[PDB]
RNA sequence: UGACAUUGUGAAGAGACAUAGUUUCU
RNA sequence: CGGACCAAGGAGUCUAACGUCUAUGCGAGUGUUUGGGUGUAAAACCCAUACGCGUAAUGAAAGUGAACGUAGGUUGGGGCC
RNA sequence: UCUUUGUAAAGUGCCUUCGAAGAGUCGAGUUGUUUGGGAAUGCAGCUCUAAGUGGGUGGUAAAUUCCAUCUAAAGCUAAAU
RNA sequence: UUGACCUCAAAUCAGGUAGGAGUACCCGCUGAACUUAAGCAUAUCAAUAAGCGGAGGAAAAGAAACCAACCGGGAUUGCCUUAGUAACGGCGAGUGAAGCGGCAAAAGCUCAAAUUUGAAAUCUGGUACCUUCGGUGCCCGAGUUGUAAUUUGGAGAGGGCA
């Protein structure tokens, strides 16, 4: 009976995966991350709906 | 062990206390088998539709009556002014309560008007065999909403007939409170001889 | 978590805290509450004067419920009216048709007098009032009407 | 039918008819042995109100249990304890005795099981009672769909958890805010409420 | 009835149409039956009075419904139920050895 | 050690409605 | 006082309910996670009704319930003009 | 798909008469235990022991007058636990 | 003299059942003290441990002699909450539920008491046949000191009428 899950604010999280969405704009943070990305035409990249 | 400017806490652990802890690991585990026999049923079911159709009631006490709420189920006189036995009823996902009594009509019409709309919105299949595939609405209680009933208007005449409602209240409350003196008064004056 | 944990911080100092002199022995001032009238009495009067002896009447059996009265003054109101239907009717402060708010059904029991409406007629369902608050009302054309 | 005329004669226990009958049947009684089989009920408007049939696989048995107090057993009064807990004598036992006669039966005949019981009568040594008992294995009840309930394996010895009518009352179920502590039944509505229910999401 | 239409006071309550609904007759539990009647006279003739009530209308012959009621309470279990225990000596009493 | 319950049947004697016998005790 | 010597174990934890403080969210409100929805399935994602704390106090209680006034006057006040 | 089980069985409207409902139990005294239950929450022991427009409950003992609210002293029964 | 009836016995009489185990969970009986109170007896630990009886796949509870006091609600059970509250308490230490509200799951009922009286309409067993978790004929037997149908308070029953 030691906790394990924790509860965040609903809103905390939104707040969070939403600044999460926006870095993946940012280039200079996705080639942060590692991901292989100077040969990728732009960002966001966007790909055809027939994917 | 007092100390410190603490609020005074009331922890009562002085039983056994670690021989009933229940923690519900198993939560997730139990929205699952709950989903999971739920559809068992909704097959299982037919095309019949999980639940019984309920009643508008007024709730208890003078914190919810305001509020009204679905009741447990129609009561003999709403079944039968809305024109099917009890008996049957039950028969057509419609719940019967034979405990409950009919003491306003504003619920009554409404029950019976709720039992109108389910039984116009339903179809029952004969006892014979065609089966004539029909597809469950899983709810009814979804079909079928329980509203808050509309009391008055957004504006309207500003009605003054002066009695500051304040005064209104302990003139009231007062006429109960000497309700029981000022009728020994009364028998005491009439015992006059 | 635990690295942070002071006593982390502790290892290698023989008393971990604790003084060589004082120790950190069992329960020094007795268990819990213990003495309250007696080796701890300097802090519950003071912290928590109060605390011995009755007062007042016992009540076998209350049901908080019975006393269900939420409060709301003349202070808001006006709040218990949707924004947009709301300056419709500030503006347009009339009889004929002003406003009827059943604050029962917004879930209040008595409407107070905290301070200043403006001069808008509002008809207020309420089941209880207190003076001012009914007499503010009418000083801006408004009623109190008594349900339940 | 006379069964309404002996419900009521019944009620009159301090009326001569009915004491020349309780004094000359309570010798009867308690010269036979403490069980023995009735041959039919002595008191057949009140068997079958609770619950007797005269047919092939229904029993009735009269029993004697000793009145009085639970002498709490301790060698010599001796406790070793508290003086909350140093008594031997004024204690009561929380079953009744109509239990007790039940439960001496039902074990007399554990092919049987113990529908109900009712009482008889009583001198200052002994309760009497009557026990109507149903052999769940004669077909006579396992056809007959109104008994045959009592067939079932969670009705062995119903009589010695308290489910027969005696045992529900001193276990104290019944509804209401006279029962709250003991209505669910007691340690189970104790243990409800001294449970410390962790949520994943510590509320 | 009808309640008042405010929230204190003396019919205190909301103001509803009414209905008053088809009565009970888990609500004639009591009542009498003329089968019951019968039996339970029939029974009396058949088995009698009985000591504490033999004690009882003689008590009222020689002290009336007074001390008879403060007998029969303790007797009984209570002052309601002597009441209606005198009050049956009473009527013993009356349409016997008198009409 | 006392009261009650287990506990019933006679006879004489006291005792009350106040010197018919339902009742109570030696 | 303990300690012949070596290795390896070896002691401020976890939990319930809290005080000050700090960080974060939102703000007169706030808390999705009892539950339902849903899922690439103990995760993430979503959500109606209540509830809890807060937005009123004070009396043992019956009860009553916060603008004389630019929400006051005075004296220091950063900052601004 | 084979037997029609039927001169079977059940449901519904009005008139009239009726409407049976659990006893050494409910209840009371007391003793002991227990409970948050406080002039006594449940339980048992012993004495007393009911009624039928009755009975039980209505969280302060009692007398009176009312009101509400169920229907005890026999019984069965899936799920969520 | 012969046949019952009641009650009670005997069989290596015909068929059946109970025991023991287990026991996490479940219905009960019974029942501590260590402990806490900075002492200690009431209290507490705890209606807990040990001891005894009894079940199932769950058990138990269950269609109100309930909650309430409302515009009332409507079997049980469990969760969120009511609430560390009302109340208990050398009113010290400490203890401590319920009604409402939301949710999970839902489902409801049958005897007793009634003259079938123009028909004991009912049932165990044995037995022969069969389409064998059973049906039919015949016979012992049960049963009127009451086996069926009907009725269960929500009702409902006997007449009459459509
Ligand atoms: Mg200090
Ligand atoms: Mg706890
Ligand atoms: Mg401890
Ligand atoms: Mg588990
Ligand atoms: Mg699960
Ligand atoms: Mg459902
Ligand atoms: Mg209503
Ligand atoms: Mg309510
Ligand atoms: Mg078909
Ligand atoms: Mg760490
Ligand atoms: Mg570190
Ligand atoms: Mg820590
Ligand atoms: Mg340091
Ligand atoms: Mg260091
Ligand atoms: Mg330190
Ligand atoms: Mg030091
Ligand atoms: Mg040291
Ligand atoms: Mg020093
Ligand atoms: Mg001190
Ligand atoms: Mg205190
Ligand atoms: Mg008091
Ligand atoms: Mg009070
Ligand atoms: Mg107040
Ligand atoms: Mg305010
Ligand atoms: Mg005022
Ligand atoms: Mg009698
Ligand atoms: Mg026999
Ligand atoms: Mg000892
Ligand atoms: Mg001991
Ligand atoms: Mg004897
Ligand atoms: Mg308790
Ligand atoms: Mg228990
Ligand atoms: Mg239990
Ligand atoms: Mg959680
Ligand atoms: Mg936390
Ligand atoms: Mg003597
Ligand atoms: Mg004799
Ligand atoms: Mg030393
Ligand atoms: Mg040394
Ligand atoms: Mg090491
Ligand atoms: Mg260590
Ligand atoms: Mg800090
Ligand atoms: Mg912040
Ligand atoms: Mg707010
Ligand atoms: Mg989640
Ligand atoms: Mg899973
Ligand atoms: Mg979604
Ligand atoms: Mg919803
Ligand atoms: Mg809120
Ligand atoms: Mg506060
Ligand atoms: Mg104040
Ligand atoms: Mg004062
Ligand atoms: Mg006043
Ligand atoms: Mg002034
Ligand atoms: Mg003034
Ligand atoms: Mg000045
Ligand atoms: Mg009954
Ligand atoms: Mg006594
Ligand atoms: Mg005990
Ligand atoms: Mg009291
Ligand atoms: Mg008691
Ligand atoms: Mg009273
Ligand atoms: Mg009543
Ligand atoms: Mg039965
Ligand atoms: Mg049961
Ligand atoms: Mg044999
Ligand atoms: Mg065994
Ligand atoms: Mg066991
Ligand atoms: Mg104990
Ligand atoms: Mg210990
Ligand atoms: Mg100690
Ligand atoms: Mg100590
Ligand atoms: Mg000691
Ligand atoms: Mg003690
Ligand atoms: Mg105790
Ligand atoms: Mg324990
Ligand atoms: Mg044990
Ligand atoms: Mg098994
Ligand atoms: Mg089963
Ligand atoms: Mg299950
Ligand atoms: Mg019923
Ligand atoms: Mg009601
Ligand atoms: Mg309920
Ligand atoms: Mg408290
Ligand atoms: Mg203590
Ligand atoms: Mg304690
Ligand atoms: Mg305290
Ligand atoms: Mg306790
Ligand atoms: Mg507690
Ligand atoms: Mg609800
Ligand atoms: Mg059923
Ligand atoms: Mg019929
Ligand atoms: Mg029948």
């Amino acid at each position: 009976w030691r906790k394990w899950n924790v509860k965040v604010n609903h809103n905390e999280k939104r707040y969070a995966t939403a600044s999460a969405i926006a870095a993946t704009a940012v280039a200079s943070l996705v080639l942060a991350r590692g991901h292989r990305v100077e040969k990728i035409p732009e960002i966001p990249l966007v790909v055809s709906t027939d994917l | 062990a007092i100390s410190k400017n603490l609020p005074i806490l009331k922890n009562h652990f002085r039983k056994h206390w670690q021989e009933r802890v229940k923690v519900h690991f198993d939560q997730a585990g139990k929205k699952v088998s709950r989903r999971n026999a739920r559809a068992t049923r909704a097959a299982k079911i037919a095309p019949r539709p999980l639940d019984l159709l309920r009643p508008v009631v007024r709730a208890p006490t003078v914190k919810y009556n305001r509020k009204v709420r679905a009741g447990r189920g129609f009561t003999l006189a709403e079944v039968k002014a809305a024109g099917l036995t009890a008996a049957y009823a039950r028969t057509i996902g419609i719940a019967v309560d034979h405990r409950r009594q009919n003491r306003n009509q504003e619920i009554f019409d409404a029950n019976v008007q709720r039992l109108k709309e389910y039984q116009s919105k339903i179809i029952v299949f004969p006892r014979n065999g065609k089966a004539p595939e029909a597809e469950q609405v899983l709810s009814a209680a979804a079909t079928f909403p329980i509203a808050q009933p509309a009391t008055d208007v957004e504006a309207r005449a500003v009605q003054d007939n002066g009695e500051s409602a304040f005064r209104t209240l302990r003139l009231a409350r007062s006429e109960k409170k000497f309700r029981g003196i000022r009728e020994k008064r009364a028998r005491e004056k009439a015992e006059a001889e | 978590p635990s690295r942070f944990t002071k006593t982390r911080k502790h290892r290698g100092h023989v008393s971990a805290g604790k003084g060589r002199i004082g120790k950190h022995r069992k329960h020094p001032g007795g268990r819990g509450m213990a003495g309250g009238q007696h080796h701890h009495r300097i802090n519950m009067d003071k912290y928590h004067p109060g605390y011995f002896g009755k007062v007042g009447m016992r009540y076998f059996h209350k049901q908080q419920a019975h006393f269900w009265k939420p409060v709301l003054n003349l202070d808001k109101l006006w709040t218990l009216i949707p924004e947009d239907k709301r300056d419709q009717y500030l503006k347009s402060a009339s009889k004929e048709t002003a406003p009827v708010i059943d604050t029962l059904a917004a879930g209040y029991g008595k409407i107070l007098g905290k301070g200043r409406i403006p001069n808008v007629p509002v008809i207020v369902k309420a089941r209880f009032v207190s003076k001012l608050a009914e007499e503010k009302i009418r000083a801006a054309g408004g009623v109190v009407e008594l349900i339940a | 039918g006379a069964y309404k005329y002996l419900e009521e004669l019944q009620r009159k226990k301090q009326s001569d008819v009915l004491r020349f009958l309780q004094r000359v049947r309570v010798w009867e009684y308690r010269q036979k042995n403490v069980i023995h089989r009735a041959a039919r009920p002595t008191r057949p408007d009140k068997a079958r109100r609770l619950g007797y049939k005269a047919k092939q696989g229904f029993v009735i048995y009269r029993v004697r249990v000793r009145r009085g107090n639970r002498k709490r057993p301790v060698p010599k009064g001796a406790t070793y304890g508290k003086p909350t807990n140093q008594g031997v004598n004024e204690l009561k036992y929380q079953r009744s005795l109509r239990a007790t006669a039940e439960e001496r039966v039902g074990r007399r005949a554990a092919n049987l099981r113990v529908l109900n019981s009712y009482w008889v009568n009583q001198d200052s040594t002994y309760k009497y009672f009557e026990v109507i008992l149903v052999d769940p294995q004669h077909k006579a009840i396992r056809r007959d769909a109104r008994y045959n309930w009592i067939c079932d394996p969670v009705h062995k010895h119903r009589e010695a958890r308290g489910l027969t009518a005696t045992g529900k009352k001193s276990r104290g179920i019944n509804k209401g805010h006279k029962f709250n502590n003991t209505k669910a039944g007691r340690r189970k509505t104790w243990k409800r409420q001294n449970t410390l229910s962790l949520w994943r999401y510590r509320k | 009835t009808v309640k008042t239409g405010i929230a204190i006071g003396l019919n205190k309550g909301k103001k509803v149409t009414s209905m008053t609904p088809a009565p009970k007759i888990s609500y004639k539990k009591g009542a009498a039956s003329n089968r019951t009647k019968f039996v339970r006279s029939l029974v009396r003739e058949i088995a009698g009075l009985s000591p504490y009530e033999r004690r009882l209308i003689d008590l009222i012959r020689n002290s009336g419904e007074k001390r008879a009621r403060k007998v029969a309470k303790k007797r009984l279990g209570s002052f309601t139920r002597a009441k209606a225990k005198v009050e049956e000596m009473n009527n013993i009493i009356a349409a016997s050895r008198r009409h």
